[PDB]
């Protein structure tokens, strides 16, 4: 039987990109220091 | 196998100074007198015996039965086999064949 | 899995709370019991607890090699001085051990005595490890060697001989030994059993499993250096206790613009009063077509300005007030050219309607969610209170 | 580290309802973390699963 | 924390990534550095095979 699909999975990515992700490493490290 | 002294916990040594050999310590007078025989060694070490009898050596080891090749089956290679390393590991077999201008030696 | 058998009880004996020690010999097998050989002498110190033990050894039996014993004696003790010889005879009369500490605190360790139908515990006062003492070679070395022949910042706290001196301050105490063969041992062993009724309800251990979980696991931070003002996105799903229910409501409304009433109770939970929340809802959200919608000023405070990537301008909440007035007047809005009356730039129109509505091909914009039965809930008064509040707002709004 | 969705007994932890909630805006990424729906794996730890 | 409207008065681009320094009026970036762990038992064979 075909397992049910969660079509919207990919929407977890934009939220992650909002709170963390690209070019946030330098900002977070400098803030912490 | 190794031994340590019950009294002091260091390694024993073997020596003779009286009618009978003795297992003794080097720091305390504890000793045991060996009256019997123990049967386990440290597996000593001497290197590869290859050319003990290299080349067309004596003919006492001749034997009757032999195998044959799958391709050509010419009349000259009688059997031989050999060993790997030590007293507690297997022994191997190789079928090497050699007339000219090739490279054969089957495992 | 029901309890099957041997549902035995447990008991605590305080008779020996400070009197109990556990002694372990790493260097000797468990089968090689020490009980047989006669013990001779021992020493103890109460603080920085350590002990020394002196042990008889047979010299006549064959396994003692007498000659080497005599050589060791001559090497370790004076030839004929013998005033303070380590041995009374000219051979090894005895051998000694040294103790070692294992841990500072031992609270979480308890000895136990099992018995048919009962089991008795006892707190341990300390654990120590014993090892054979090799100081006698050092004594022999010393005897051979004697036969041969504005102060800077203190650092003595870290030097070993300071600890030796600290430990030397403590006087020695000696103790009379009694072996397992002595009936005195069974006499002492009587004290482990504690008397009392077999069935008693313990007064202590009152804490419930709930209390025990955070008891053994205290909060990581005893006090946080900052307060959860929650201006930005936070943990909306967990109803923060420190956040007042009116502030919670304001945060949900800030986070998300339009929902039916039933969601409020779905998210706040049945524990929250369904009536009291009306006061906050009326303070912060108005119902349109039966569905509550947030205020414009909450989303665009008068201090703020046009944030979007279009044209900067004063914070015209009235533009939002226009689109919601239209949506109260009609189910859907086909008026593509609101900018003619609002006079605002186009991106404002798409931005406001993106908040409020959904695009329909060749039919402008329509309500994002269906009509709801606003009279199912028994509040006709607030429905009317919205009706003439918006009538007055519209009358004021007509001016532009 | 990387985030992954957690699977138990062959059914994912996350379900369309959650994605609907997230899209509408009830909750946010960090919410999925407390509720044990996603977790951060690390190179030494993703060697095990 | 500024909005797009306010950036323009500052002569800055909204889409700019940020995360870099300005020293003597030139844009400097500190690159991420990679190195092996500390405090581990590494087992290895010498150049002679030992
Ligand atoms: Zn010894």
């Amino acid at each position: 039987a075909p397992i049910p699909t969660v079509e919207e999975k990919w929407r977890l990515l934009p939220a992650f990109l909002k709170v963390k992700g690209l070019v946030k490493q330098h900002i977070d490290s400098f803030n912490y220091f | 196998m190794l031994l340590f002294c019950p009294g002091c916990g260091n390694g024993l040594i073997v020596e003779e100074g009286q009618r009978c050999h003795r297992f003794s310590c080097n720091t305390c007078p504890y000793v045991h007198n060996i009256t019997r025989k123990v049967t386990n060694r440290k597996y000593p070490k001497l290197k590869e015996v290859d050319d003990v009898l290299g080349g067309a050596a004596a003919w006492e080891n001749v034997d009757s039965t032999a195998e044959s090749c799958p391709k050509c089956e010419h009349p000259r290679a009688y059997f031989m086999q050999l060993q790997t390393r030590s007293a507690d590991e297997p022994m191997t077999t190789f079928y090497k064949c050699c007339n000219a201008q090739c490279g054969h030696r089957w495992r | 899995d029901d309890p099957v058998v041997q549902e035995i009880d447990v008991y605590l004996a305080k008779s020996l709370a400070e009197k109990l020690y556990l002694f372990q010999y790493p260097v000797r097998p468990a089968s090689m019991t020490y009980d047989d050989i006669p013990h001779l002498s021992a020493k103890i110190k109460p603080k920085q607890q350590k002990v020394e033990l002196e042990m008889a050894i047979d010299t006549l039996n064959p396994n003692y090699c007498r000659s080497k014993g005599e050589q060791i004696a001559l090497n370790v003790d004076g030839a004929c001085a013998d005033e303070t010889s380590t041995y009374s005879s000219k051979l090894m009369d005895k051998q000694t051990f040294c103790s070692s500490q294992t841990t500072s605190n031992t609270s979480r360790y308890a000895a136990a005595l099992y018995r048919q139908g009962e089991l008795h515990l006892t707190p341990l006062h300390g654990i120590l490890q014993l090892r054979p003492s090799f100081s006698y070679l050092d004594k022999a070395d010393a005897k051979h060697r004697e036969r041969e022949a504005e102060q800077a910042r203190q650092r003595r706290v870290q030097s070993y001989e300071f600890l030796q001196k600290k430990h030397a301050e403590e006087p020695w105490v000696h103790l009379h030994y009694y072996g397992l063969r002595d009936s005195r041992s069974e006499h002492e062993r009587q004290y482990l059993l504690c008397p009392g009724s077999s069935g008693v309800e313990n007064t202590e251990l009152v804490k419930s499993p709930s209390e025990y979980l955070m008891m053994l696991m205290p909060p990581s931070q005893e006090e946080e250096k900052d307060k959860p003002v929650a201006p930005s996105n936070v943990l909306s799903m967990a109803q923060l206790r420190t956040l007042p229910l009116a502030d919670q409501i304001k945060i949900l409304m800030k986070n998300v613009k339009v929902m039916p009433f039933a969601n409020l109770m779905s998210l706040l939970g049945p524990s929250i009063d369904s009536v009291a929340v009306l006061r906050g809802i009326q303070k912060v959200a108005m119902l349109v077509q039966g569905n509550w919608v947030v205020k414009s000023d909450i989303l665009y405070p008068k201090d703020s300005s046009s944030p979007h990537s279009g044209v900067p301008a004063e914070v015209l909440c009235r533009g939002r007030d226009f689109v919601m007035w239209k949506f109260t007047q009609s189910r859907w809005v086909v008026r593509k050219e609101v900018a003619t009356v609002t006079k605002l730039c186009a991106e404002d129109v798409k931005d406001f309607l993106e908040h409020m509505a959904v695009v329909r091909i060749n039919k402008g914009w329509e309500f994002i969610l269906p009509y709801d039965g606003e009279f199912i809930k028994k509040h006709p008064d607030v429905v009317q209170r919205q009706h003439m509040l918006w009538t007055g707002i519209q009358a004021k709004l007509e001016k532009v | 580290c990387r985030p992954y969705i957690i699977v138990k007994k062959q059914k994912p932890a996350v379900t369309n309802k959650h994605m609907e909630e997230l899209a509408q805006g009830y909750r946010n990424f960090e919410d999925f973390l407390h509720e044990s729906l996603v977790e951060y794996l690390d190179v030494n730890e993703e060697n095990d699963c | 924390g500024k909005t797009p409207a306010e950036f323009a008065k500052l002569n800055e681009c909204p889409l700019d990534p940020g995360g870099y320094f300005i020293v003597k009026g030139v844009e400097k970036v500190i690159l991420i550095q990679e190195q092996l762990s500390k405090n581990r038992i590494i087992v290895e064979a010498d150049r002679k095979g030992a």
